[PDB]
């Protein structure tokens, strides 16, 4: 609003909201990435194990 | 942030009514036009002094869009 | 139970505490009731989402408010061992409104403390939707009972021209099992008792004078049975109409009389058996809906407090019971305390503090 004090405070608050969401989202993204790492790796590995089983 | 151009007749309430959409949520953009052209709707030349709220969020940007458009304001540029 | 729930900017918890707890600080010069309000710490990932939820919450607020009023009406509606002015409000989880509120806590029973805001709103909404449908079905059962009961009161009510004669006609007086003699029921004003008996004779040929005998009396008329040869009944009733007399077409029916007595007792018994458990079920629905209502208000509190202040989120709030005719002063004090903290530019347009109304 009109007062610089108020608008500056509002900006600090907004940036804080922007940062909090950004921070949470990045951690979320990395966590899911790790989950998928293990899941996908296993999926492909087991697929190959079955293929090798057939060669056997 | 996208500041509009207004006839400045109601920038008092333009700004306050936008504040209250989500108060203090985005920074106020102040823009002014000196020696303007005649307003298209009223054919009247009058300096613009506009306090604008612009939001990143889609729900709130849509909200302020509705609020600022209900008000006699021009939001032409992006 | 009208209380205001107030959100504070919370710059200093010890300071807000002083301004809210201290006798020297209690609102309206320590005459108003001021209790602190707290909720578990919760985070919302996106404020724009919070904004959407804010609108959603207000809608849910209205929904559950409707739901609880409906509930109040259904309890009021049964009137079983109760009246409009007695036990108007029920305890929530066994305590009163102020007690509940002060003891109100976010219930994991309502939502995981790790539950998403969206999901919390969803839990509340699903709950009350469930409550609404329960109310719909039980209220239907209530209205059905009330309707048939009144229908029965009407059956055993009214004048002798239309009232059931189950209590009146005896098997020994009604001419039963006669192939040729049919009994008609006539209602004669007392002042004209003897006249219609004579009139009956003049309604059809082969109508035996003086056979008309009063079985019971009404307030305006006597109800008498008349015996006549079956063939003449058409002439009997027609001429009766000509003499402004109404002849009742009535047959003795033992099975129907018993059937009606059975329905009378059946309906009264079911009424009692239903209201007992009906109201207990309703009482649970009530307690659950109130708890939810406060849950909703608290969420709105979360949303709002975040929206005004963002981070950090220690939230300070007050639950205030205004004193009579001091709400202006209460507001003025809160305005003085927070207005300069809310904004330099300067309710719904602007608000020194966020508050919501409680009225139950």
């Amino acid at each position: 609003a009109l007062s610089d004090a108020d608008v500056q405070k509002q900006i600090k608050h907004m940036m804080a909201f922007i940062e909090q969401e950004a921070n949470e989202k990045a951690e979320e993204i990395d966590a899911k990435a790790e989950e998928e790492f293990n899941i996908e790796k296993g999926r492909l590995v087991q697929t190959q194990r079955l293929k090798i089983m057939e060669y056997y | 942030f996208v500041a509009g151009v207004i006839n400045r007749e109601r920038i008092p309430t333009f700004e306050r009514m936008l504040w209250r959409v989500c108060r203090g949520n985005v920074f106020l953009r102040q823009a002014e036009i000196e020696n303007p052209l005649e307003d298209p709707v009223t054919g009247d030349y009058v300096h613009k002094s506009v306090f604008i709220i612009f939001f990143q969020g889609d729900q709130l940007k849509n909200r302020v869009k509705k609020i600022c458009e209900g008000f006699r304001a021009s939001l032409y540029p992006c | 139970t009208e209380f205001w729930l107030i959100s504070a900017p919370g710059e200093k918890t010890c300071q807000q505490t002083w301004e809210k707890l201290h006798a020297a600080t209690t609102k309206n010069n320590n005459l108003a009731v001021s209790s602190k309000f707290n909720i578990p710490d919760l985070k919302v990932g996106t404020l724009d989402v919070l904004v959407g939820l804010s609108d959603e919450l207000a809608k849910l607020d209205a929904f559950v408010e409707g739901v609880v009023k409906k509930v109040a009406q259904y309890m009021a509606d049964v009137l079983e061992d109760s009246k409009d002015k007695v036990q108007e409000n029920l305890l929530a989880s066994g305590v009163d409104l102020v007690t509940y509120i002060t003891r109100f806590q976010w219930d994991m029973a309502k939502y995981p403390i790790k539950q998403s805001l969206k999901n919390i709103s969803e839990i509340i909404a699903k709950g009350v939707t469930q409550i609404d449908n329960d109310l719909k079905s039980r209220a239907s059962a209530y209205n059905n009972l009330k309707g048939n009961l009144q229908n029965l009161e009407r059956k055993n009510a009214g004048s002798l021209l239309t009232r059931s004669l189950a209590e009146i006609v005896k098997k020994d007086d009604f001419v039963l099992d006669s192939e040729y003699l049919v009994t008609l029921l006539v209602v004669v004003p007392k002042l004209n008792h003897n006249d219609w008996i004579k009139q009956y004779e003049t309604l059809a040929e082969m109508v035996v004078p003086r056979s008309s005998n009063v079985l019971s009396e009404d307030q305006d008329s006597y109800l008498c049975n008349v015996t006549l040869f079956k063939k003449a009944v058409d002439d009997f009733r027609h001429k009766a109409r000509e003499n402004k007399f109404i002849v009742r077409d009535f047959q003795y029916n033992e099975e129907e009389m018993r059937a009606d007595k059975e329905e009378m007792n059946r309906l009264s018994t079911d009424k009692k058996k239903q209201f007992g458990p009906l109201v207990r079920w309703l009482k649970v629905n009530f307690s659950e809906a109130f708890i939810a209502w406060i849950h909703i208000k608290a969420l709105r509190v979360f949303v709002e407090s975040v929206l005004r202040y963002g981070l950090p989120v220690n939230f300070q709030a007050m639950l205030l019971q205004p004193n009579k005719k001091s709400v202006k002063k209460l507001r003025e004090v809160l305005h003085e305390l927070y207005k300069h903290l809310d904004s330099s530019a300067a309710q719904q347009e602007y608000y020194p503090y966020v508050y919501y109304k409680i009225d139950c």
